[PDB]
């Protein structure tokens, strides 16, 4: 069967070369790639669904994209705007079907043939892999579910995935200053706890030890030094019509509303994602509290501790928490 | 020769513009010896990045 | 010009077209302060 | 050339770093119970006329 | 954009009266 795996990965290459440079009009092209991922046979599986993850995280937008019908739009003219909503629409409708079969593949009972625990954790090591660029984007939630069941498993230990997971989950939990995936994260992971009566590993629950919106720095901290133009010379300018220029300087005004815009509701959104995330860290660390896990005191006492002006053993544990060399245990000392 | 410019500034501003100059001398010179005048790179660098204060809380 | 005509379906049309009608109207009244078209990008 | 099994094209794509060693008590988790308590929670939070008609803190007090 | 300017408000109420 190697010629037919040689095979295989050449109509691969065809396929996602196909796709790469020029997305819009090759959609076909994407939709029997992701077709190939369902593909009973464990190779056309693997190796299409490897393959899919750089393909994505180059092709998925900045952006969300609306659920745009035509039913109040009406308009049906376009000549290239129109084969762009076309290419939107069938990149959601190939990102749902891959996220899908990537959920359906996570969960393995660890009973069946290698093969398939093989296959499940090439899928989380995909969905794992696809998180770090496309949080900003649809179906969020699907990824985030997966990986927090991967992660919430009674034992870990074996799993080869769980250290890279927990260090991806901190990490984003790290870098988020607005608080809204950092919500959207911690609504899932109470709801598991939830159905597990609070019954988790030490590291797992030491990723709330990272939530940035629970902190406050000096109002006027030094950040990385970046160095740039101030402005584009005015002798080296390009040459702009009155129309345009005119178009431009309306364009600045509106831009300029919009950032203040932008600022303000994020800056008011910010408390509230903090009072909510506020509120379900502290009911997860009472009711682990009132389980009384013998386990897990140290690391809910040191959340306390950090997080509670924000309100109104070493060895037995793995995968050490983010940045455990600046970061030294206040109350969960070795 | 005094050319024109020069003969309207020291007649129209050169009074109120010295003055300006001696009240801006005064108030630096006291507030040179005074304490809580920093600048804003200074405080920057005073309070320090995420990772110099995580240093200092532990 | 079209020699048709439909019993339901041109009330149902209808019906879509008043219902279109209010939401871009609910949308414009609304997107007045940047704040809302903010709030909506996320 | 080099004379290689694959093309150009699939020795770049298919040597990403992402193709790594890829060669040819006891519970599982309750579907059905967190479904039920989703619902549950969904009770507990809260037709054929047009629209247009019808319609017609944790944090509050920090130390800081 | 606005399209409702096709419709004058009484042709607008008196379809809506229709549904």
């Amino acid at each position: 069967t190697e010629e037919k795996i040689l095979q295989l990965k050449e109509d691969i290459a065809d396929l996602v070369t196909k796709v790469m440079e020029e997305p819009e009009e090759n959609t076909a092209a994407l939709g029997r790639l992701c077709k190939m991922v369902e593909s009973k046979n464990p190779n056309t599986c693997k190796f299409s669904m490897l393959a899919l993850v750089p393909v994505f995280k180059s092709i998925i937008p900045g952006y969300r994209i609306r659920p745009l019908t035509e039913t109040e739009k009406k308009e049906k003219v376009s000549k290239e705007v129109s084969k762009l909503r076309n290419f939107e629409q069938a990149l959601v409708y190939n990102y749902k079907n891959y996220v899908g079969r990537l959920q359906s593949l996570s969960k393995t009972p660890s009973n069946a043939a290698p093969i398939q625990v093989s296959l499940g954790i090439l899928a989380t090591q995909a969905a794992k892999e696809l998180i770090s660029t496309a949080s900003h984007f649809n179906f969020r939630t699907d990824i985030f579910t997966l990986l927090l069941r991967r992660i919430c498993k009674p034992r870990i230990s074996t799993d080869p995935t769980s250290i890279q997971i927990i260090q991806t989950f901190e990490t984003l939990l790290n870098e988020d200053e607005e608080g809204s995936i950092s919500f959207e994260i911690l609504r899932i992971f109470n709801k598991i706890l939830k159905t597990r009566n609070f019954n988790i590993e030490e590291s797992v629950l030491n990723m709330l030890l990272s939530l940035d919106v629970l902190h406050d720095y000096d109002p006027n901290t030094k950040l990385k030094g970046n160095v740039s133009a101030p402005k584009l010379k005015k002798k080296d300018r390009v040459h702009l019509s009155k129309k345009q220029r005119k178009a431009r300087k309306e364009m600045q005004q509106i831009e300029e509303e919009m950032r203040n815009a932008e600022q303000a509701v994020s800056a008011e959104e910010r408390e509230r994602n903090q009072s909510e995330i506020l509120k379900i860290v502290f009911t997860i660390y009472l009711n682990i509290l009132k389980n009384n896990a013998k386990t897990l005191i140290g690391s809910v006492l040191e959340g306390l501790t950090k997080f509670g002006n924000m309100a109104n053993y070493r060895s037995l544990r793995l995968a050490d928490p983010l940045n455990n060399e600046i970061i030294k245990p206040s109350v969960n000392v070795s | 020769k005094v050319s024109k410019s020069t003969k309207k500034f020291q007649s129209k501003h050169l009074k109120h513009t010295l003055d300006q100059r001696r009240k801006e001398k005064i108030q630096k010179k006291r507030i040179q010896g005074r304490r809580g005048n920093k600048t804003d790179q200074e405080k920057a660098d005073a309070a320090g990045t995420r990772e110099q204060q995580q240093l200092k809380k532990s | 010009m079209i020699k048709d005509k439909d019993s339901a379906a041109d009330a149902d049309d209808l019906e879509s077209e008043l219902n279109a009608m209010y939401s871009d109207y609910k949308t414009r009244r609304s997107e007045r302060d940047a704040k809302f078209r903010a709030k909506q990008a996320r | 050339e080099g004379d290689h099994k694959l093309s150009s094209k699939a020795r770049m794509i298919f040597n990403d770093p992402i193709f790594n060693n890829v060669e040819p008590f006891d519970s599982d988790y309750d579907s059905e119970e967190e479904k039920n308590q989703t619902k549950k929670e969904k009770h507990s939070r809260d037709e054929n006329l047009p629209d247009w008609f019808l319609e017609d803190a944790m944090n509050a007090r920090p130390i800081k | 954009l606005s399209r409702y300017v096709k419709w004058p408000e009484y042709v607008r109420v008196q379809r809506q009266k229709k549904i």
